[PDB]
RNA sequence: ACCAAACCGAUGCAAACUCCGAAUACCCAGAAGUGCCGAGCAUGGGAGACACACGGCGGGUGCUAACGUCCGUCGUGAAA
RNA sequence: UCCUAAAGAGUAACGGAGGAGUACGAAGGUGCGCUCAGACCGGUCGGAAAUCGGUCGCAGAGUAUAAAGGCAAAAGCGCG
RNA sequence: UGCUUGACGAUCAUAGAGCGUUGGAACCACCUGAUCCCUUCCCGAACUCAGAAGUGAAACGACGCAUCGCCGAUGGUAGUGUGGGGUCUCCCCAUGUGAGAGUAGGUCAUCGUCAAGCUC
């Protein structure tokens, strides 16, 4: 007997332990197991299939069912849900999922790797997409001669805001060579997702998008680049290589362990 | 030591440039530890006075941008090369508590009668100038008294020889090296 | 003594940048010892001659160690 | 050490053909008391299937034999198999294909799996 | 909105660019006005050949 | 005179002398300076003119220091020569100066010494050289 | 009492030197309008040309001389 | 082969600098194993240096052949 | 919802170099003699084999400590597309773009899958 070095309870040690040793018995696959066409066998829950008194799988308490997997999609930042081509799914979805943790065995590996299945686009992704952003300034006219230049409001903001002939609104193009941003939330969030660079580098990571923002405007650069152009809202006029290049140093140190968001996603809702 | 500025909200190359001729004015940034860079514009004409003043390089300067107060230290003088004058400046905010590096001169106080001098051939040559500081803003180190009226001829003077007083450290003795000041030879 | 006697200037360079679209077997660079390395669906003839394999769109990463060029296909 | 950053530098280089073939790789780690063995997918950092001693119905103090390794290479194909893995590349990791990496790469197809 | 342009400069002696622009625009000689849809796109043309124009709004 | 003792090639091109002299201009080892108002380039023997001026005007002591260093190769086609039979060999070598560019500097003289001593050097140089100080 | 590798510090210059590095120029994809109503491509009939000159911006040679000579890129004349 | 050649190709001069009109039956193919140059200390006739041991190295060596571009998956070295 | 450790990776100096205390619970080499395979342009250290009679430091393993290296702002400057000028081998103006170097300072990195140990 040695003592334990952790710093949790005894007893939330106990669980902990039982609970690790437990899923990696029962549950021996993952996403990695599933490429497309793959032929596999799933455990499913009570719903639908007859509890058992013999079983033959490690820790089986139903009846399995053969059948084939499409791919996978994410659930969570640590779960993740098989897509099959049977249709049923005990509802009226067009094709079943089901968490991984319920595989029991594998007959047959399709050709690849995992093989992320694509979903069907919603309206809401169509609406929402990368090339959707408002694409050049947006300056008001309010005095007499028509604006040529993108520049700060410097207080007229401050002290007239509400009495004008008219908001006129002029369009005024930027160099090729930068990038507009309205919500630099929405910017980093499509990029990181379509932009080429960065396109198929994160299907493993996590990344704080939130705590990337913010160090992206705590950096003066960004700052720098910053345009007041209207009252409740600040913009950005950043040349392409200088944002690319602090995106590109930023980004690494801002990984986190899935598991462990995974569990914060779990006692939130939780509670 | 007291100077004046503004805020300078306009950027770039051209809009530098028509300062320089237009207003006479000179641009400026003040960044420092606890607050963002802020340009400032400033006139060459008061600038001129605190370049002209021999210990202004090594003080805290005060700085009234509009009715803000700060102390404001400067480390860094863009001149222009061909004919001569004073460029944007990029001086630093003073905190309290800070290392705060910066540049001091030398004096050389007392050479006028010196062993080498009187004895042998007579030749001192300033090699360096204008040593490295870094001490804590509550101490200012205006000038660094070097004496050079016992040192022999053909002997040299390295950084460790002068003595940096009261909680005052050398970045270049910090580095593994330590730099001749001053030398005594033979005229040719 | 005389100096004239240039060489025939080999029409090096490299084709078929990043945003392209590539066939099975289409000429990606003209290298002259491997400036560009081979990525992840390139060949890298008996010259260095950076080809396609397959058809997707040209990437230029660079990767890994000793921040080498690499030219990668990206079905897409 | 000297060793083991030799051994890492053999091994990288099928390593790396592997990588660029996209074969799923069977990699293996022998030690002085016991070996290891690990089916991994075609993208290196993604692990399937893995058979080893330490596991809590192997370890009886006599590993660190070719008979032992023959049974951590038959072990390993039946949950190769359950994994549906088949058509692997075998990955020496550095080490001499003479002895128990040779006796544990023929459990292997012993095992049902072939290369 | 709208923006009308005038072209107040020959095309004679011109790049091949902004000969080509101006053309894009929809002028065809001096003093010459037409209305063209303020997009960011026909205003980029502007730009290049903004010292053949006069933009009176 | 100055020139390289050895050279990776023998000849160079005309080439052009453009912009300030933003390194360089900044007076290092010496006190006083003689700087350079106007663009040109010195042939490697206004140097030694000048050097010799100013080394003959102090004859006392002090410490001179040559900033510039001529290093460009030119050529000159011999008479009764037609153009375009080769290069023509390597004459001299010559200075590339550019404004701001510090040409000597000197210490332990006087500060009114050394002023009228640069008067004698900047007289058999073709650039309009002014006069400046440490700081 | 000369000289002197090596190392440290300060300080300058290279078309055939780069730890770096633009602006422009280039390619590919998506769009509104314009194109004198077509701008592109391919197959055929007919050709003419293959001594070029000067101006600006970049270069080689020349003496960063010549309305000098050879190039890259635009304009004019040639042919207004 | 480099520059002139102006950060896609190309681009002239009786413009600046260099080489080729071959070699290998292993100097090719495959499997398996190993580091280079250079500095210092020690070691008998060698001595700044030959062959040997150790450390610091972190490719500043080497490429069959002129220069340019690459070579720790070494494209360099040895054995069947 | 912990700590330790092995394998392969994402990314290649903000991930590196250098400076202590340490790990027995599996590995990590070391070791008995090299018998049985295998090995030495001669060597049981490289390589291999029967483990653990021994060993926890040289060795490595991570785990402390910001001198060096690396990263690097803002601002200005150099340069430059378009148009017009001057004292036109060079520079200026309007507009757009805009380096390199230098300049407060962070860091003993940040993550993915599998496997094992500590409590039971
Ligand atoms: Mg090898
Ligand atoms: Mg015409
Ligand atoms: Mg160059
Ligand atoms: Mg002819
Ligand atoms: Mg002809
Ligand atoms: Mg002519
Ligand atoms: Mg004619
Ligand atoms: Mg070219
Ligand atoms: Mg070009
Ligand atoms: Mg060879």
């Amino acid at each position: 007997y040695r003592e334990p070095v952790t710093r949790l309870t005894k007893e939330k040690l106990e669980w902990v332990i039982s609970r690790r040793k437990e899923r990696k018995a029962e549950q021996p696959f993952g996403r990695a197991h599933f490429p497309a066409g793959t032929r596999a066998i799933f455990e499913s829950c009570s719903l639908r299939y007859l509890d058992e008194n013999e079983r033959v799988y490690p820790g089986q308490r139903y009846e399995t069912f053969e059948a084939t997997v499409l791919g996978v999609v994410a659930n969570g930042h640590n779960s993740y849900v098989a897509i099959l081509d049977m249709p049923c799914d005990l509802t009226e979805s067009r094709n079943k999922a089901i968490n991984v943790s319920w595989c029991r065995g594998i007959v047959s590996r399709g050709e690849g790797n995992f093989t992320w299945f694509k979903e069907e686009s919603t309206e809401y992704d169509r609406n929402h997409g990368w090339n959707i952003r408002e694409k050049h300034p947006t300056v008001r006219w309010a005095e007499g001669p028509r604006p040529t230049k993108v520049r700060s409001l410097t207080w007229a903001e401050e002290f007239d805001y509400n009495r004008a002939v008219d908001p006129v609104y002029i369009e005024i193009n930027k160099h090729h060579s930068q990038y507009y941003i309205t919500d630099m939330r929405s910017f980093v969030m499509f990029t990181l997702r379509e932009h080429p660079a960065y396109a198929n580098s994160f299907k493993d990571h996590l990344h704080k998008l939130d705590k990337l923002v913010m160090a992206l405007y705590s950096d003066p650069t960004i700052k720098a680049a910053e345009v007041k152009l209207s009252r409740y809202s600040v913009s950005w006029l950043i040349s392409k290589k200088k944002f690319h290049k602090v995106l590109q140093r930023l980004l690494p140190f801002y990984k986190t362990s899935r598991r462990k968001a995974q569990e914060e996603d779990d006692k939130a809702i939780s509670e | 030591f007291i100077l004046n500025a503004q805020v300078r909200s306009d950027l770039g190359k051209g809009a530098s440039r028509r300062l320089r001729r237009n207003a006479g004015l000179v641009p400026a940034v003040v960044y420092g530890g606890d607050k963002e860079p802020q340009s400032v514009t400033l006139e060459l004409r008061e600038i001129a006075k605190l370049l002209e003043n021999e210990a202004a390089f090594s003080h805290v300067i005060a700085l009234n941008v509009g009715g803000a107060k700060e102390t404001v230290l400067i480390k860094a003088l863009q001149r222009h090369p061909a004919k001569g004058f004073v460029m944007h400046a990029d001086f630093l905010r003073v905190v309290a508590d800070h290392k705060l590096t910066a540049h001091v001169p030398l004096h050389f106080i007392n050479e006028e009668v010196a062993v080498g001098v009187k004895q042998a051939g007579g030749e001192i040559s300033h090699t360096i100038s204008e040593v490295e500081v870094s001490c804590l803003p509550k101490d200012l180190p205006e000038f660094i008294e070097v004496d050079m009226a016992k040192v022999e001829l053909g002997q040299i003077v390295h950084l460790s020889d002068l003595k940096a007083p009261k909680g005052v450290e050398l970045v270049q003795l910090a580095h593994g090296n330590d730099l001749a000041v001053a030398n005594i030879h033979a005229s040719r | 003594t005389r100096n004239g006697r240039d060489s025939e200037s080999k029409r090096l360079g490299v084709k078929l940048f990043g945003g392209q679209a590539v066939k099975a077997g289409n000429i990606l660079v003209r290298q002259r010892g491997t400036k560009f390395h081979a990525g992840y669906g390139v060949g890298l003839g008996k010259d260095h001659t950076l080809f396609a394999k397959v058809d997707g769109v040209v990437k230029f990463e660079t990767k890994g160690a000793f921040g080498r060029k690499y030219v990668s296909i990206v079905a897409a | 050490s000297v060793k083991k950053e030799t051994r890492l530098r053999r091994a990288r280089k099928a390593r790396l053909k592997m990588r660029e073939l996209e074969t799923v790789r069977l990699c293996v780690y022998r030690s002085s008391q016991h070996i290891y063995a690990q089916v991994i997918a075609a993208d290196g950092g993604k692990v399937l299937a893995s058979a080893s001693t330490l596991d809590k119905d192997l370890r009886e103090g006599a590993t660190g034999n070719i008979d032992a390794a023959k049974k951590v290479g038959q072990l390993v194909a039946e949950r190769a198999k359950a994994a549906g893995v088949t058509q692997v590349a075998f990955d020496r990791s550095g080490f001499k294909y003479h002895g128990r990496v040779k006796a544990l790469a023929d459990a292997a197809r012993e095992g049902g799996l072939e290369f | 909105a709208t923006v009308k342009v005038t072209l107040v400069k020959s095309l004679n002696g011109r790049l091949a660019n902004h000969k080509a622009c101006v053309k894009g625009l929809g002028l065809r000689r001096i003093n010459h006005t037409v209305e063209v849809q303020d997009t960011p796109e026909n205003r980029g043309m502007i730009n290049k050949a903004y010292y053949l124009l006069r933009v009176e709004g | 005179m100055l020139q390289p003792k050895r050279t990776k090639f023998r000849k160079q091109m005309t080439g052009h002398n453009r912009g300030l002299a933003h390194r360089g201009s900044k007076v290092s080892f010496g006190e006083y300076a003689l700087k350079a108002t106007s663009r040109g380039r010195l042939t490697a023997r206004q140097i030694e003119s000048a050097r010799r001026a100013l080394t003959r005007h102090v004859k006392r002591g002090g410490k001179i220091w040559i900033r510039v260093f001529p290093d460009k190769p030119v050529t000159k086609k011999p008479l009764e020569v037609r153009m375009g039979k080769g290069k023509g060999g390597v004459e001299y070598w010559v200075a590339q100066i550019q404004p701001g560019k510090v040409l000597y500097e000197i210490e332990g003289v006087s500060e009114e010494l050394a002023r009228e001593a640069f008067a004698l050097a900047a007289a058999k140089l073709p650039l309009a050289t002014s006069f400046v100080k440490r700081t």
